[PDB]
């Protein structure tokens, strides 16, 4: 069966490790260990279709910034996260998408623009401009919930999708 | 079995119960608890756990202040005596001396150890986590008082010795079985800093002294700097500035084996400082230095460097093999360079990225409480997970190095500088343009370029050299 | 890669903790700071293979006697020290071999003799002296001194070699 290899990307300090956390976390009980072979692979069944994810999730290394190329050239699809709360993130997304096609010497490389709402601070970022953002790319929008785990397999089946048709 | 205080009076004599505490499934192994529960089991009268110990004092201040952990040890080390017993009272009222064997072995048994457990853990606290005391220093009056004040003979030595070590602190030698190797040189000759470059020091010189420099930079992050994630809060240059230099070397590094390639025209000299690069990245390999290796190989698979295919054509084959298998250290989240790092001999220097991701996805993928019988349990596994991360990052901080510092090639990294006064977009742009001028797109022809470099390009070599 | 517990026991100021330190981190301890229980943990290469060594530092103090059995219950191997400027931490090590020999129900529990401070001139109790007890235990003598590092490495990965031959 397929492999697709998943990266995710996006600034630190703003819970962008949920995503992995709550695809993969046996998600009705919550005794999680990070440390552990494949606690990052994950089967499932998108259109029909049984596939294996393998998602690279760096979370915490944003200092090094120099490792971003080594990380993001073993990927087949990327998911784009920002907080919903930090304006800041949703504005590094550009340097992000333009590394990207920059070490994937490519235009189009599969990738989804998430959101993701990672407490009950105020939203900043409002799901309109996010929309906008995501049309002049060309790519899909997704919003997620660290809390609730509404829209984590939205988001990275629809990635799975990206891939599948490019 | 042995007769506890009334937990009206001593609260730690509370019996145990699944209200109060929760075992993982020789000594138990604890999964969730209250406070009390959790002091009371770092201090148990039964038998001593010194990595709970540890666990607990790096991680307690998650569900715990400081000023209220202290209030609770001094609690703890109040123990009531027992009241005398009917054998006792019949004896003295025969004006006889009470054999008072209940008392006698409720001190020995159960006072003196849970006090000498409490003063262990002080000591710990003092000596490995004293900047609870240098961010506080009402804690540290109180801490004083406390151990000051402290009577009966059986815990004297203790006390003098815990009052001696908290002033010590306040105002606050190795020995190696062999001798260090030589420092080698090569084209620079000692004290011409002004010569000193990639190509002019010797690449076993550049390896060895750039090991020292990362050793001593990862010797440095405390766990204080790590748990809570701070190093990836607002606040992180206040809360973790040794862990930031290091991982700040590590870029500056990598992004000089950047600059210095692309920035090499001339084909034939550039292919010199590839292949110098990859003779430093063996030396790297030999020492252990596998933050130094990682730097290396994060050059490499870099934008810029990546797609010199003309370059990297004619590096002899030996080379592309030892860049080869340092690049499979890396695939399949780490799995080689795992299994390499618990198989090595120290000193080393591990890769600090593995860590960093590992405790920031335990503390987010855990709840902090459990709930448990309308209650609202610490949960200590998720502690204990984290604590056994930081465990392994101290293990590798013990070993030094057995090499000679030169003092001037270390400030020349030191003051190492590839961006000069430029932002990371605009340096990482001009480097990428770099690589696109010296090896354009195909279907453009590759152009010539002048040399650069008028010494020689000869590489002196990895092997060591040793005069009499 | 296999664990070891290994446990240092002997009278107070033989230095247990200095052996451990120097041991451990290549320096050498001149305070005299009684120890309750200390651990460390070393990774290290002996005889081609890798193992981590879980070294417990106990107490000497006679006020700390009655907390001995719980760490002799777990403890796989026992390094027992004394300094050889010192007549009575010598006759006291007898107590400790009977001791473990009780807890742990055994009469072949792998240990090392270890007559420390041999750095000093001074000396009280001669080699053969303690050679001779060494042998009717049935166990290997090693001297060693924290200051100088002589002896150290010998002692504790002969006292693996033990276990593993267990
Ligand atoms: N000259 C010399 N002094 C030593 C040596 N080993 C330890 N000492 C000194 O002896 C004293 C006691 O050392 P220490 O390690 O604390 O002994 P200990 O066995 O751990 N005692 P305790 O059981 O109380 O913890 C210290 O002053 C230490 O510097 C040695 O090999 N040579
Ligand atoms: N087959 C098309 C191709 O370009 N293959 C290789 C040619 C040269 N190259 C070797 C290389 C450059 N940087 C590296 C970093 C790590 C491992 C190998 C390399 C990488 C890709
Ligand atoms: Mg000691």
């Amino acid at each position: 069966m397929t492999e697709y290899k998943l990266v995710v990307v996006g600034a630190g300090g703003v819970g962008k490790s949920a995503l992995t956390i709550q695809l993969i976390q046996n998600h009705f009980v919550d005794e999680y260990d990070p440390t552990i072979e494949d606690s990052y692979r994950k089967q499932v069944v998108i259109d029909g279709e049984t596939c294996l994810l393998d998602i690279l999730d760096t979370a915490g290394q944003e200092e090094y910034s120099a490792m971003r190329d080594q990380y993001m050239r073993t990927g087949e699809g990327f998911l784009c996260v920002f907080a919903i709360n930090n304006t800041k993130s949703f504005e590094d997304i550009h340097q992000y998408r333009e590394q990207i096609k920059r070490v994937k010497d490519s235009d189009d490389v599969p990738m989804v623009l998430v959101g993701n709402k990672c407490d009950l601070a105020a939203r900043t970022v409002e799901s309109r401009q996010a929309q906008d953002l995501a049309r002049s790319y060309g790519i899909p929008y997704i919003e997620t919930s660290a809390k609730t785990r509404q829209g984590v397999e939205d988001a990275f089946y629809t990635l799975v999708r990206e891939i599948r048709q490019h | 079995q042995m007769r506890l205080p009334s937990a009206d009076v001593y609260r730690f004599a509370e019996p145990d119960s699944e209200e109060n505490i929760i075992f993982e499934e020789g000594i138990p192994i604890i999964k969730a608890g209250t406070v009390i529960k959790l002091i009371e089991r770092l201090t148990y009268h039964m038998y001593a756990d010194p990595n709970f110990v540890r666990t607990f004092l790096t991680t307690y201040r998650s569900f715990c202040k400081p000023q209220e952990l202290l209030s609770l040890i001094i609690e703890r080390f109040e123990i009531p005596e027992p009241e005398p017993t009917e054998a006792d009272r019949i004896a003295i009222e025969n004006g006889d001396q009470p054999l008072s064997a209940e008392l006698k072995r409720f001190r020995k048994e159960y006072i003196q150890p849970v006090q000498l457990r409490v003063l262990n853990v002080c000591r710990h606290w003092v000596e490995h986590h004293f900047y609870d005391f240098e961010r506080d220093a009402y804690l540290l009056q109180r801490m004083e008082e406390f151990i000051g004040t402290v009577r009966g003979k059986a815990m004297k030595k203790w006390v003098e010795s815990i009052t001696k070590i908290i002033q010590r602190k306040k105002i606050a030698n190795i020995t190696f079985q062999s001798s260090p190797p030589t420092v080698e040189w090569h084209i620079s000759r000692p004290g011409h800093i002004e010569t000193f470059d990639l190509l002019t020091l010797h690449p076993i010189e550049i390896a060895r002294q750039l090991t020292l420099l990362e050793s001593d930079l990862y010797r440095a992050v405390q766990p204080s700097e790590l748990v809570g994630s701070v190093w990836t809060k607002e606040d992180k240059e206040i809360n973790s500035p040794n862990l930031l230099k290091m991982i700040r070397h590590t870029t500056n590094l990598t992004l000089w084996f950047e600059k210095c390639i692309v920035e090499t025209e001339n084909l034939e000299e550039r292919v010199a400082v590839v292949s110098r690069i990859i003779e430093i990245l063996q030396v790297f390999q030999e020492l252990n230095n596998f933050n130094g290796v990682l730097e290396v190989v994060s050059a490499m698979n870099s934008s810029p460097v990546y797609r010199l295919d003309h370059t990297f054509e004619q590096i002899p084959s030996r080379q592309k093999k030892i860049l080869e298998e340092a690049h499979e250290l890396s695939e399949d989240h780490y799995k080689k360079y795992l299994a390499k790092l618990r198989s090595i001999n120290p000193p080393c220097v591990p890769f600090f990225g593995i860590y960093l991701t590992n405790i920031l996805k335990t503390e987010e993928g855990n709840p902090e409480v459990l709930k448990r019988h309308g209650k609202e349990l610490i949960n200590f596994s998720k502690r204990r997970k984290v604590a056994e991360i930081t465990g392994e990052i101290q293990q590798y901080q013990n070993q030094p190095y057995c090499l000679r510092v030169e003092s001037d090639i270390k400030r020349f990294f030191e003051n190492l500088n590839p961006m000069g006064n430029s932002m990371e977009k605009e340096f990482t742009d001009y480097l990428f343009n770099k690589s696109l001028e010296i090896e354009p797109r195909n279907p453009k022809p590759l152009p010539r370029f002048p040399k650069k470099y008028s010494y020689p390009l000869k590489s002196p070599g990895v092997r060591p050299s040793n005069p009499r």
